[PDB]
């Protein structure tokens, strides 16, 4: 459920800043941020700590 | 998703899947998937030529 | 040179995302108060134009 | 001993198939033309929109309501800066940039 | 150490001289992607 709700609310933030209209530094962050939830969802500590 | 993301099973382990369907070295694709470097993805030859 | 060793840490891996993040915001000037005035009044400008051409 | 529940309840009746109460299907379409069957009561009020298994709002397929209207946002850049400002200001502020603007350019 | 041949070869095959090129060559690995400035490579060994 931790790992299901980091998915769900970077997910629902990437949408807010698209929408808002954000500069691509903040939407980039977000985007790599999204990634990197989904890999430790499916493979914990693979990549990274 | 708002946003598509790589499956971590066919990035990461070695040897890495997605880099020999590409043929991208596993560093080189990290850098991409990660939002750390650029990636052509077309070119056009007729305007440039 | 120092040029050298410089530039060649500006492009590295850098596989941490916090640090990732603070290297590329640490990459801009900071502003004082006239230039934060002269930027709110162009935002201030362009918003009523988009408005008005609407 | 630790004994814990996942809060819910178990019934004992016997799962017959015969003496069932009526049903009726409705139909649901989206915005990207997917369509649903939902199937409701028989003695029962059929909605207008349903949140179907995209989650995706719905319409109705059969013609006769005429419900969505505007529930508009009151809180965008402009209405925060019409707030603060006034319009004779912001008409002075934008001829003031085109008369710079002229001046850089043109001259 | 001018008893070690083993030290005066080391000596002879490192193509680096001088404390500030030591300390670039330190600092380039031991904390990589940080642009090297001049004191905080000097105080790096010394607040490691």
């Amino acid at each position: 459920n931790d790992l299901y709700r980091r998915v769900i609310n970077r997910n629902n933030r990437l949408k807010r800043l698209i929408d808002l209209g954000a500069p691509e530094i903040i939407v980039n962050n977000e985007k790599r941020m999204l990634q990197e939830s989904v890999d430790a969802l499916f493979d914990n500590g693979r990549r990274g700590r | 998703l708002a946003a598509p993301v790589t499956h971590i099973w066919y990035f990461k382990g070695v040897p890495s899947r997605l880099g020999y369907l590409l043929d991208l070295a596993p560093k080189d694709l990290e850098k991409i998937i990660y939002f750390a470097a650029y990636v052509i993805t077309s070119v056009d030859e007729e305007m440039r030529h | 040179a120092l040029r050298q060793a410089r530039k060649d840490a500006e492009l590295t891996a850098s596989a941490d995302s916090v640090r990732a993040y603070l290297k590329q915001i640490g990459k801009v000037a900071l502003l004082n108060a006239e230039e934060e005035v002269e930027l709110a009044k162009r935002i201030e400008a362009g918003l009523y134009a988009t408005q008005l051409m609407t | 001993v630790l004994r814990g529940s996942r809060l819910g309840a178990v019934s004992y009746e016997t799962d017959r198939n015969h003496d069932l109460a009526p049903r009726q299907i409705a139909r649901y379409r989206t915005d990207n033309g997917e369509e649903f069957e939902v199937p409701f009561a028989d003695d029962a009020e059929i909605p207008g929109t349903w949140l179907c298994r995209n989650g995706m709002e719905g319409t109705l397929i059969e013609g006769d309501l005429p419900e969505p209207k505007k529930v508009k946002p009151p809180r965008t850049h402009w209405d925060m800066l019409l707030e603060r400002r006034s319009i004779e200001e912001l008409e002075e502020l934008l001829k003031e940039r085109l008369e710079l603007i002229r001046s850089r350019r043109r001259g | 150490f001018g008893f070690s041949e083993i030290m005066r070869s080391t000596l002879e095959k490192d193509n680096t001289v001088g404390t500030d090129e030591a300390l670039l060559d330190i600092y380039r690995k031991l904390r990589p992607g940080e642009p090297p400035t001049k004191e905080s490579a000097q105080t790096l060994l010394e607040n490691l």
